[PDB]
C-alpha cells in the first residue's frame, strides 16, 4: 500500500508516505520536496534516478535501453514504488553518461 | 604477398587497383589509344575515331537489315550506317556544345600518376572539342566509304 | 584394479566405490557434468543391477524346458524352445489354461503391483513401510539402497552381515549378471541366425566344428 | 574438449498462469493493449526468440522444441492421409485396375446440395480425385489392403503424440546446454552416417524385401488379394528364390566378395520400364544400397573424441591465398554463434534441392504408373517449384538479419566478408548491367517478333522457319547422354532418362510416358528468359543483404534495425531502404520467375510429350504440338495457353469440377483485394477511422481499445500476402481443372 | 483451473467456440428445412 | 573359402594397412597429419597398452580402411582378369 520512500538529494534525504497505486513524482509533489522534471510522460531523461534498495515498477517506462531497467536507473514520473524504496534524485547525466 | 591495392597507397579514394584497372599490359595498351594520347592534335585521335569506327558499323546494318537477303539492295546498305554516323556525330556537337565554354579551361585533370603537373588535355575544351568532332564525323563517313568499297567476295560477304 | 580402454575422462569419476568397477566407459556415460532424466549414473548402476537380475532369470529359463525334454519323463509338448512356446506366435505357439491375453493382462496387473512400489521405494525412500497393506509393510520398509533393500523378505537367510561379505558377494553378483546379459543377447541372435534353438545349437557345435559361426551366415531363412 | 551430453533439471514449470496473461515473453507486450496495434505485434513477434532475450542458451532451447512441435504437425498430417486411404478411399479398385480409375480419397456430406461434388472416379465410388500421387507412393511400397494403412495410420498417430512429449520434455524437465548444441563435428557425424546412411540402408532393406517381390507379382497378373503377404517372403524363402535365384546362396556372395551372383536384382539397367511407366525397381535398391554406403563412410570424417578426424576450424585456416588475404579465418566462430547464418545457409540449399527434385521427378518417373497419371505430374513439379522459391527467398532475409543484427568486426573478425564489404559497388553494378542486357535479349526478341508477325513480314522473325537460334550445346549435350550407355558408360544399356533420346518411345495402356524431348529456337528463347528472371530476383536480395547496414545515403543503416518503414521524405524520400522491404519486393519477381517456368513446362509437356498413341503407333497430342510456333510470339502465349486452356474451368458449373470453377474467381478477388493495400497509405484510413469512431462514441459503443490503422510495414506484408495468395491459387484452379478435365 | 477459465475465454477462443455452434445450429436448420426462399408459414 | 583366392588379396591388404597404423607412416589416432607431408604427436587421453600408442580406435580405423582398400582392388582385379 502507502510505503515509506527515501530520496537522497542535494538538499538532503526525505522521507513521505504515499499509495502503490501512484508515481513518485507526484507524491514527492504532495509533500514538497522539489525534483527535476520536464516531460511527465517518460520520453525523456530529466526525471532519471537509481535505486539503494527494493525496486520499482517500470512497467509503463518507454524510451530506455533494454537495460536502463536491470542495472538501476528509474525515471520518476511514470514509476509505481512497490516496496519501502530508498531512491536517489537528479541522476539525469550520469545516467546521460 | 597481396595483389589488390588501393589506389596509389590512398585507401580513401573511391576504388581500388587490380590486375585489371592497374596492369602493366593494360596500362600500356590503354595508354596509346587515341583517347588516352592527351599531347597529341584532338583532330588526329579523332580521324581514328571516326575510322575505326565507321568501319565497324558498315557490317551489322549490312548482314541483318530488312533488305539482307535483296541484294539489289543488300550492299547498298551502308546508307544506313552513314545516317548513324551522322546522327551521332550531332549527338557530339550538341554534347561539346552544352559542356564547355571557349572562354573557360578544360577541366581534364592537371596532375599524373605519380604526382607532377601536366598541361591540361585540350580535347576537354571547347575549341578542340569541335576540332574532334569532326575528324571522328570525316573518319565515320569515309570509314563507311571504305568497308563499302571492299565489296570483292573474301569468307562471308 | 585391472583395466580395460580405460581413458582419462572415464577415470576421473569411477574412482572405485561401485563392484565390477573397471573404468570401462568408452563413450563417457557415467560423467556426472551435466546430467538429467535417466542419465544420472546412480540410476544407470540400479539398471545394471536390474537388467543382470533379470537376465540370470531368464537366461537360465529360456534354456530350461529343452533340456528336461532329453531327460526324464517330462512330457515333449511341454519342451520346447524359448522361441515357439507363445513368446512369437509366427514362430510356434500353445494353449495354456488361458489366452496368452488374458495372460498378459493378468501378468501385467501383478507386475504392476510389484514394479510401483519398488519404484515408490526408489523416488521416496521410505515410503511403503508406513501405508497399511495387510501387513506386508513391516517388511518393505527398505535399507536405504534402492538396489539391496534387505528386510525380512529380500534377505530370509542373512547372507552379509558384514562390509567384505557383502562387497565380495556384490562383486560375484554383477559379474554374473554381466556375463547372463550377455548370454541373452547371444539367445537372440544365435536363435535368429540358426533358427533352432541355442541347446539344440550348442549340441550341434559340440559334435563337429565344421559348422561354427560363419557356415550359417547363409542364414536359410 | 571431449563431446558428451549436458543437461539442465527443471529450467520452466509447467503452469498454466502465463496462458492466462497474453505477451508474457516481451516486456513491452506483458504491459497490456491500449491500442489494437498491441494484437497485431503480439502475432508479428511471436516466433523471434533472440529478440525477447540475449542469452543464447534460451534461444537454442526453444528452437529445439519448437522442432519437435513441428514434427508432432507432420506426423499428425502423415496419419490423416494414411486414414483417408484406408477409410474414404477406392485405393483396393484402384489397384486393381490403375489406368482407368482415377483416385479418390475425400468424401464430401450431402448438406447444401455440395454432394455434386462427389464424383465418379470409378470403382463404385464417388469423391474427389486426388493429385498428390500417394497411391501409386502406396502400390511402390508393396500395400495391397486398407489393413496395412489402417496400421500405418495408427503407427503415425503414435509418433505424434511421442513427439509431441519429447518437445515437452527438453524444455521443461532436461534442457540441454548451450555447449551441447555447439559441437558440429559429432552433429555432422551424425547426421551423415546415422541419419542418411543407416535411413536408405534400411530402406534399400524393404525395397529387397516388400516392394521388389510385391510388384514382380502385381506385374506378373496376380490378383491383388491372392498374393502373399510380405512377411511370408521373410518367413519362406523358396518364394524369394523362385522370382531371384540368387536368394537361394543368402548373403554366400555378399562375403565370398563374388557380388556378380546378385546381378539378378540389383541392376544398372537405365530407363523406364515398359510395363508401368517407372524406373525398374532393380535399379532404385541398388542405388540406394550404393547411397548408403557413401554416407556411412562421409560420416567418419571429423574429429569428435579419439583424435582420428578432420577440424573444421583446421580446414577453414588452411585455405587462404594471394587474392583473399586470410579467408575462411573467422567462419567457424561465427556460423557456431549466429541461427540466422546456418538458417540462411540451409535455407538456399533446401530450396535449390526442391527445384531439383522437381526436374528430376519429371525426367525420370520413380513411381509405377506415375508417368501416365498427367495430373499429378504437373501437381508434383508445380508444388515443388513453388517451395524452393520460397526457401531460396528466406534464405536471403535471414541472411540480411544475420547483417543487421549479428555480424560484428570488434569481436568475430573474418577477411572474406571484409573484402565483399569493400567492394560491394562494383558487385552491385556489373550484376545491374548484366540483368539489364539479359532483358534486352530476351523479351526483346519476343518484342520483336510481335511485331513482325503483325506486320506481316514472317520472314523477318527469330524462328525455326525464318531466323535459327538452336542451343547447339544443349543439343550437343543431349546427344552425347544418347551415345552414353555403351561408348562412356560400358556398363550401362540403355541412357539415364528417355528425354535424351535415342528414338525410344514408352508407352503404357494407349498414353505416352516418355519419349526424346526436342530442343529448337522457342527452347532457347525460354531459356534466356529464365536467365532474366533469376538475374533480376538474385540483384534485388543481394542487393539487400550487402547494404544492410550503411548506405552513401543513410549511413548508419543499422541502428534503425532489420523492419523499419524508412527514414523519412528527406534526402529525397528513403521508403523502402531496410532489408526487409528488399525482401517484401523479391517475392514478386521469385512470382514471376516461378510462374513463368511453370508456364513453359505445362505448354512443352502437352505439346510435345503427352498424348495418346495408337496400335500403328502414330501419336496425337494433347495439344496439337504448336509450342514450336506459337510459344516464340507474346500474342501466343495469350491465345494458344491462356485463352485456350482456360474453358476446362470456366465451363465446370454443374459438373464434380465445379469447385475449381469456385476457386478460380475467389482467387481473382484475392489478388484484386490486395491491390488496395499495396496502392494506399495508413495516414488516410487512419483519418477514415476518426470519423467512424466519432459515430460510435455518438451512442455510447465506442470500445475501450482504441482502433488504430495498420503499421506500414505490416500493410506491405498484407499486400504481398494477398498478392501471393490469390496469384498462385488461380494457377492452381486453372491448371487442376485443365488436366483433369482432358485425359 | 482457473487459469483455464480465464484461457479459454480470450478473444480467438470465445469466437472459435461460438461460431463452431453457431455454425452446428445453422447447419441443422438447413439439413431439416431445405432450399427455403420464402417464409411459408404466415 | 580361405585357401588362396579372396583370402590372400584381404588378407595381405589390412594387414599391411595395421602395420603401417601401429607403427608411423600413416596418420592415427596419437599422430596428427599436417598436410599428407609429415606427422605430429598428441596424446588423445584415451589409455592404452600397447608400446606405440596404438589405441583401440586406431586399430578399427585401420582394420576398416585396409577392407575398403582390399574390397576396391578385389573387385578390380576380378573385373578386368
Ligand atoms: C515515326 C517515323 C519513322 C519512320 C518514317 C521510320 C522509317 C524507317 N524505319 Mg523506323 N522506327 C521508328 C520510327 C520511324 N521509322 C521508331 C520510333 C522506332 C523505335 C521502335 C523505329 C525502329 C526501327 C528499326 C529497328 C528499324 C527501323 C527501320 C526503318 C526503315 C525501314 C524501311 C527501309 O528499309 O528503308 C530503307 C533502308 C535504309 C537503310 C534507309 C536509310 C535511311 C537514310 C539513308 C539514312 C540517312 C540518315 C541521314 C544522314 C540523317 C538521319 C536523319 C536526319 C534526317 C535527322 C525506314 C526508312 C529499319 C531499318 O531499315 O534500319 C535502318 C529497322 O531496322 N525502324
Ligand atoms: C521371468 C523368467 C521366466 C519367464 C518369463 C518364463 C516363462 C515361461 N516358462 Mg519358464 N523357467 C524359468 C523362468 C521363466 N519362465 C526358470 C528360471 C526356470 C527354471 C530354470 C524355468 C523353467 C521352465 C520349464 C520347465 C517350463 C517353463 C515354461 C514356461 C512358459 C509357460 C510357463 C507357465 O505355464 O507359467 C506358469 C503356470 C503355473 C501354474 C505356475 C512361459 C513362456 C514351460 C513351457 O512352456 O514349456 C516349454 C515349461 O515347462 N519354464
Ligand atoms: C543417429 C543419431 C541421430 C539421428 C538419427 C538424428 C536425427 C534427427 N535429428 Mg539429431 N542430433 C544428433 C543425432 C541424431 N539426430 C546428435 C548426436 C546431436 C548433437 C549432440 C544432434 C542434434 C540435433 C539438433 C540440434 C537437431 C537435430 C534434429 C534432428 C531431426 C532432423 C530433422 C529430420 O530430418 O527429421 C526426420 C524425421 C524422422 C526421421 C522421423 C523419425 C524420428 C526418429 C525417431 C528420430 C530418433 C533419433 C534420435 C537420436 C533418438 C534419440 C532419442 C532417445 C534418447 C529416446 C532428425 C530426426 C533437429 C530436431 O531436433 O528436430 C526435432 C534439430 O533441431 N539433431
Ligand atoms: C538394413 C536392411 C536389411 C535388413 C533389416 C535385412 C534383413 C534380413 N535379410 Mg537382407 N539384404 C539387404 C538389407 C537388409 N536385410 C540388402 C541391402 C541386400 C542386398 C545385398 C540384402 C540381401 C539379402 C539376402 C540375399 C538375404 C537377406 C536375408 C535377410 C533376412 C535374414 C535374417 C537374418 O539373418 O538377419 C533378414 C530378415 C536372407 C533371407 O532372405 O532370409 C529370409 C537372405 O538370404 N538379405
Ligand atoms: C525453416 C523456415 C523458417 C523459419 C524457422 C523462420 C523463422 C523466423 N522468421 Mg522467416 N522466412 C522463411 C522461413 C523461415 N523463417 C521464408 C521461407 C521466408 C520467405 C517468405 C521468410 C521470411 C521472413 C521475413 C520477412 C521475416 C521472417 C522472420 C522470422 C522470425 C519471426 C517469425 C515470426 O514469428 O513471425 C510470425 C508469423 C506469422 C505472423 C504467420 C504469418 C502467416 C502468413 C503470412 C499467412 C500464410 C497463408 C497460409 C500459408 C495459407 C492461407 C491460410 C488462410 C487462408 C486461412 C523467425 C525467427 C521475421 C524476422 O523479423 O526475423 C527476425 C521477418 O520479418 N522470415
Ligand atoms: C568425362 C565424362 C564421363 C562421365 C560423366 C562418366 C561417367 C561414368 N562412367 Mg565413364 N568414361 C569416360 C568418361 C565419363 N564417364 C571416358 C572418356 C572413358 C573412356 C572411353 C570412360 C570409360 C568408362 C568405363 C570403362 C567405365 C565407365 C563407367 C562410368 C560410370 C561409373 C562412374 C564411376 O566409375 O565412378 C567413379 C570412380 C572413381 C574411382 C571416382 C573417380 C572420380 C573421377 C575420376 C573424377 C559413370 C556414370 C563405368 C561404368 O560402366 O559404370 C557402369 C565403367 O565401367 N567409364
Ligand atoms: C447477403 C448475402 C446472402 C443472402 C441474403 C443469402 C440468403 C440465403 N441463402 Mg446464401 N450464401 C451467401 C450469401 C447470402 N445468402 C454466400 C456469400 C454464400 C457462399 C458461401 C452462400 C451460400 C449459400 C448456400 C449453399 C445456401 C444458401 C442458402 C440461402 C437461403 C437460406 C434460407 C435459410 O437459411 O432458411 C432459414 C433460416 C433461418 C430462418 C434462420 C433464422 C432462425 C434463427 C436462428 C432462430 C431465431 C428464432 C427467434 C437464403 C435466402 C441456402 C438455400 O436454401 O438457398 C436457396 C443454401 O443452400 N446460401
Ligand atoms: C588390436 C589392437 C591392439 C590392441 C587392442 C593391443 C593391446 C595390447 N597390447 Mg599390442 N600390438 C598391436 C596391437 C594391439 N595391441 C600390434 C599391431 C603390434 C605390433 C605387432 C603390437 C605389439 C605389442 C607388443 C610387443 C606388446 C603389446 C602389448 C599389449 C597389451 C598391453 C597391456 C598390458 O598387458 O598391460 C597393461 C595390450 C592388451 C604388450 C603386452 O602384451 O604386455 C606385456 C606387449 O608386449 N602389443
Ligand atoms: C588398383 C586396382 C584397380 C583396378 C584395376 C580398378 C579398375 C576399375 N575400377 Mg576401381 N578401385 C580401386 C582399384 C582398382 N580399380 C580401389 C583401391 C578402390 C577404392 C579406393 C576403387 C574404387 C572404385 C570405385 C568406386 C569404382 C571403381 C570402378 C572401376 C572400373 C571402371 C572405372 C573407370 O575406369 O571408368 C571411369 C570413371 C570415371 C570417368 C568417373 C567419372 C564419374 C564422376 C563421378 C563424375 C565427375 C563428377 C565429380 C564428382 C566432380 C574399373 C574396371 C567403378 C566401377 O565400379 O566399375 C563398375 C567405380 O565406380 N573402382
Ligand atoms: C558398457 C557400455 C558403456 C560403453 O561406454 C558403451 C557400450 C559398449 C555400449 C556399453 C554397453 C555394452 C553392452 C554389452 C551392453 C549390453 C547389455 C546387455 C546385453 C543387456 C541384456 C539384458 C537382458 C535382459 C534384461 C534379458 C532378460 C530376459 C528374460 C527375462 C527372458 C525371458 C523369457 C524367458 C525366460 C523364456 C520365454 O520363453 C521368453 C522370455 C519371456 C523372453
Ligand atoms: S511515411 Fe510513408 S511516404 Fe513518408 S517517407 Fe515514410 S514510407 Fe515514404
Ligand atoms: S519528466 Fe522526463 S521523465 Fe518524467
Ligand atoms: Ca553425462
Amino acid at each position: 500500500a502507502s510505503y515509506k520512500v527515501k530520496l537522497v538529494t542535494p538538499d538532503g534525504t526525505q522521507e513521505f508516505e504515499c499509495p502503490s497505486d501512484v508515481y513518485i513524482l507526484d507524491h514527492a509533489e504532495e509533500v514538497g520536496i522539489d525534483l527535476p522534471y520536464s516531460c511527465r510522460a517518460g520520453s525523456c531523461s530529466s526525471c532519471a534516478g537509481k535505486v539503494v534498495g527494493g525496486e520499482v515498477d517500470q512497467s509503463d517506462g518507454s524510451f530506455l535501453d533494454d537495460e536502463q531497467i536491470e542495472a538501476g536507473f528509474v525515471l520518476t514520473c511514470v514509476a509505481y514504488p512497490t516496496s519501502d524504496v530508498v531512491i536517489e534524485t537528479h541522476k539525469e547525466e550520469d545516467l546521460t553518461a | 604477398y597481396q595483389v589488390v591495392q588501393p589506389i596509389n597507397g590512398d585507401p580513401f579514394i573511391g576504388s581500388l587497383e587490380t590486375p585489371v584497372t592497374s596492369s602493366p599490359l593494360v596500362a600500356w595498351y590503354l595508354s596509346n589509344l587515341p583517347g588516352y594520347r592527351t599531347a597529341v592534335n584532338p583532330l588526329l585521335r579523332g580521324i581514328e575515331v571516326g575510322l575505326a569506327h565507321g568501319f565497324l558499323l558498315v557490317g551489322p546494318f549490312v548482314k541483318a537489315g530488312p533488305l539482307r537477303n535483296t541484294e539489289i539492295a543488300g550492299q547498298a546498305g551502308s546508307l544506313a550506317a552513314g545516317g548513324l554516323v551522322v546522327i551521332l556525330s550531332i549527338c557530339l556537337t550538341i554534347y561539346g556544345i552544352s559542356s564547355f565554354n571557349e572562354g573557360d579551361p578544360s577541366t581534364a585533370p592537371s596532375l599524373t600518376l605519380t604526382g607532377r603537373k601536366k598541361q591540361p588535355d585540350q580535347l576537354q575544351t571547347a575549341d578542340g572539342w569541335a576540332k574532334f568532332t569532326g575528324g571522328f564525323f570525316f573518319g565515320g563517313i569515309s570509314g563507311v566509304i571504305w568497308a563499302f568499297f571492299l565489296l570483292y567476295v573474301l569468307d562471308l560477304p | 584394479r585391472p583395466l580395460w580402454f580405460a581413458s582419462k575422462q572415464s577415470l576421473s569419476y569411477l574412482d572405485g566405490s561401485l563392484p565390477g568397477d573397471y573404468g570401462f566407459d568408452p563413450l563417457g556415460l557415467s560423467d556426472p557434468e551435466g546430467t538429467g532424466g535417466f542419465i544420472e549414473p546412480r540410476w544407470l548402476a540400479y539398471g545394471e543391477v536390474i537388467n543382470g537380475r533379470f537376465a540370470m532369470l531368464g537366461a537360465v529359463g529360456a534354456i530350461a524346458p529343452e533340456y528336461l525334454g532329453k531327460v526324464g519323463l517330462i512330457p515333449q509338448e511341454t519342451a520346447l524352445a524359448w522361441f515357439q512356446t507363445g513368446v512369437i506366435p509366427p514362430a510356434g505357439t500353445y494353449n495354456y489354461w488361458a489366452d496368452n491375453y488374458t495372460l498378459f493382462v493378468l501378468e501385467m496387473a501383478l507386475m504392476g503391483f510389484a514394479e510401483h512400489r519398488r519404484f515408490q521405494d526408489w523416488a521416496k525412500p521410505g515410503s511403503m513401510g508406513k501405508q497399511y497393506f495387510l501387513g506386508l509393510e513391516k517388511g518393505f520398509g527398505g535399507s536405504g539402497n534402492p538396489a539391496y533393500p534387505g528386510g525380512p523378505f529380500f534377505n530370509p537367510l542373512g547372507f552379509g552381515k558384514d562390509e567384505k561379505s557383502l562387497k565380495e558377494l556384490k562383486l560375484k553378483e554383477v559379474k554374473n549378471g554381466r556375463l547372463a546379459m550377455l548370454a541373452i543377447l547371444g539367445y537372440f541372435i544365435q536363435g535368429l541366425v540358426t533358427g533352432v534353438g541355442p541347446y539344440q545349437n550348442l549340441l550341434d557345435h559340440v559334435a563337429d566344428p565344421v559348422n561354427n559361426n560363419v557356415l550359417t551366415s547363409l542364414k536359410f531363412h | 574438449p571431449e563431446v558428451k551430453i549436458l543437461v539442465d533439471r527443471d529450467p520452466i514449470k509447467t503452469s498454466f498462469e502465463q496462458w492466462a496473461k497474453p505477451g508474457h515473453f516481451s516486456r513491452t507486450i506483458a504491459k497490456g493493449p491500449d491500442t489494437t496495434t498491441w494484437i497485431w505485434n503480439l502475432h508479428a513477434d511471436a516466433h523471434d526468440f533472440d529478440s525477447h532475450t540475449s542469452d543464447l542458451e534460451e534461444i537454442s532451447r526453444k528452437v529445439f522444441s519448437a522442432h519437435f512441435g513441428q514434427l508432432s504437425i507432420i506426423f499428425l498430417w502423415l496419419s490423416g492421409m494414411y486414414f483417408h486411404g484406408a477409410r474414404f478411399s477406392n485405393y483396393e479398385a484402384w489397384l486393381n485396375d490403375p489406368t482407368h480409375i482415377r483416385p479418390s480419397a475425400q468424401v464430401v456430406w450431402p448438406i447444401v446440395g455440395q454432394e455434386i461434388l462427389n464424383g465418379d472416379v470409378g470403382g463404385g465410388f464417388r469423391g474427389i480425385q486426388i493429385t498428390s500421387g500417394f497411391f501409386q507412393i502406396w502400390r511402390a511400397s508393396g500395400i495391397t489392403s486398407e489393413l496395412q494403412l489402417y496400421c500405418t495410420a495408427i503407427g503415425a498417430l503414435v509418433f505424434a503424440a511421442l513427439m509431441l512429449f519429447a518437445g515437452w520434455f527438453h524444455y521443461h524437465k532436461a534442457a540441454p546446454k548451450l555447449v551441447w548444441f555447439q559441437d558440429v563435428e559429432s552433429m555432422l557425424n551424425h547426421h551423415l552416417a546415422g541419419l542418411l546412411g543407416l535411413g536408405s540402408l534400411s530402406w534399400a532393406g524393404h525395397q529387397v524385401h516388400v516392394s521388389l517381390p510385391i510388384n514382380q507379382f502385381l506385374n506378373a497378373g496376380v490378383d491383388p488379394k491372392e498374393i502373399p503377404l510380405p512377411h511370408e517372403f521373410i518367413l519362406n524363402r523358396d518364394l524369394l528364390a523362385q522370382l531371384y535365384p540368387s536368394f537361394a546362396e543368402g548373403a554366400t556372395p555378399f562375403f565370398t566378395l563374388n557380388w556378380s551372383k546378385y546381378a539378378d536384382f540389383l541392376t544398372f539397367r537405365g530407363g523406364l520400364d515398359p510395363l508401368t511407366g517407372g524406373l525398374w525397381l532393380t535399379d532404385i535398391a541398388h542405388h540406394h544400397l550404393a547411397i548408403a554406403i557413401l554416407f556411412l563412410i562421409a560420416g567418419h570424417m571429423y574429429r569428435t573424441n579419439w583424435g582420428i578426424g578432420h577440424g573444421i576450424k583446421d580446414i577453414l585456416e588452411a585455405h587462404k591465398g594471394p587474392f583473399t588475404g586470410q579467408g575462411h579465418k573467422g567462419l567457424y566462430e561465427i556460423l557456431t554463434t549466429s541461427w540466422h547464418a546456418q538458417l540462411s545457409i540451409n535455407l538456399a540449399m533446401l530450396g535449390s534441392l526442391t527445384i531439383i527434385v522437381a526436374h528430376h521427378m519429371y525426367a525420370m518417373p520413380p513411381y509405377p504408373y506415375l508417368a501416365t497419371d498427367y495430373g499429378t505430374q504437373l501437381s508434383l513439379f508445380t508444388h515443388h517449384m513453388w517451395i524452393g522459391g520460397f526457401l531460396i527467398v528466406g534464405a536471403a532475409a535471414h541472411a540480411a538479419i544475420f547483417m543487421v543484427r549479428d555480424y560484428d568486426p570488434t569481436t568475430r573478425y573474418n577477411d572474406l566478408l571484409d573484402r565483399v564489404l569493400r567492394h560491394r559497388d562494383a558487385i552491385i553494378s556489373h550484376l545491374n548491367w548484366v540483368c539489364i542486357f539479359l532483358g534486352f535479349h530476351s523479351f526483346g526478341l519476343y518484342i520483336h517478333n510481335d511485331t513482325m508477325s503483325a506486320l506481316g513480314r514472317p520472314q523477318d522473325m527469330f524462328s525455326d522457319t525464318a531466323i535459327q537460334l538452336q542451343p547447339v550445346f544443349a543439343q550437343w549435350i543431349q546427344n552425347t547422354h544418347a551415345l552414353a550407355p555403351g561408348t562412356t558408360a560400358p556398363g550401362a544399356t540403355t541412357s539415364t532418362s528417355l528425354t535424351w533420346g535415342g528414338g525410344d518411345l514408352v508407352s503404357v495402356g494407349g498414353k505416352v510416358a516418355l519419349l526424346p524431348i526436342p530442343l529448337g529456337t522457342a527452347d532457347f528463347l525460354v531459356h534466356h528468359i529464365h536467365a532474366f528472371t533469376i538475374h533480376v530476383t538474385v540483384l534485388i536480395l543481394l542487393k539487400g543483404v550487402l547494404f544492410a547496414r550503411s548506405s552513401r545515403l543513410i549511413p548508419d543503416k543499422a541502428n534503425l534495425g532489420f523492419r523499419f518503414p524508412c527514414d523519412g521524405p528527406g534526402r529525397g524520400g528513403t521508403c523502402q531502404v531496410s532489408a526487409w522491404d528488399h525482401v517484401f519486393l523479391g517475392l514478386f519477381w521469385m512470382y514471376n520467375a516461378i510462374s513463368v517456368v511453370i508456364f513453359h513446362f505445362s505448354w512443352k509437356m502437352q505439346s510435345d510429350v503427352w498424348g495418346s498413341i495408337n496400335d500403328q503407333g502414330v501419336v496425337t497430342h494433347i495439344t496439337g504440338g504448336n509450342f514450336a510456333q506459337s510459344s516464340i510470339t507474346i500474342n501466343g502465349w495469350l491465345r494458344d495457353f491462356l485463352w485456350a486452356q482456360a474453358s476446362q474451368v470456366i465451363q465446370s458449373y454443374g459438373s464434380s469440377l465445379s469447385a475449381y470453377g469456385l476457386f478460380f474467381l475467389g482467387a481473382h478477388f484475392v489478388w484484386a483485394f490486395s491491390l488496395m493495400f499495396l496502392f494506399s497509405g495508413r495516414g488516410y484510413w487512419q483519418e477514415l477511422i476518426e470519423s467512424i469512431v466519432w459515430a460510435h462514441n455518438k451512442l455510447k459503443v465506442a470500445p475501450a481499445t482504441q482502433p488504430r490503422a495498420l503499421s506500414i510495414v505490416q500493410g506491405r506484408a498484407v499486400g504481398v500476402t494477398h498478392y501471393l495468395l490469390g496469384g498462385i491459387a488461380t494457377t492452381w484452379a486453372f491448371f487442376l481443372a485443365r488436366i483433369i478435365a482432358v485425359g | 483451473m482457473r487459469d483455464l477459465k480465464t484461457y479459454l475465454s480470450v478473444a480467438p477462443v470465445a469466437s472459435t467456440l461460438w461460431f463452431a455452434a453457431l455454425a452446428g445450429l445453422l447447419i441443422e436448420i438447413n439439413r431439416f428445412f431445405p432450399d427455403a426462399l420464402t417464409f411459408p408459414f404466415f | 573359402f580361405i585357401g588362396s583366392p579372396t583370402n590372400l588379396i584381404m588378407v595381405t591388404s589390412t594387414s599391411l594397412m595395421l602395420f603401417a597404423g601401429r607403427f608411423g607412416l600413416a596418420p592415427s589416432a596419437n599422430r596428427k597429419a599436417t598436410a599428407g607431408l609429415k606427422l605430429e604427436a598428441r596424446d588423445s587421453g584415451l589409455q592404452t597398452g600397447d608400446p606405440a600408442g596404438f589405441t583401440l580406435a586406431d586399430t578399427l580405423a585401420c582394420g576398416v580402411v585396409g577392407h575398403i582398400i582390399g574390397v576396391g582392388v578385389v573387385l578390380g582385379l576380378k573385373n578386368i582378369g
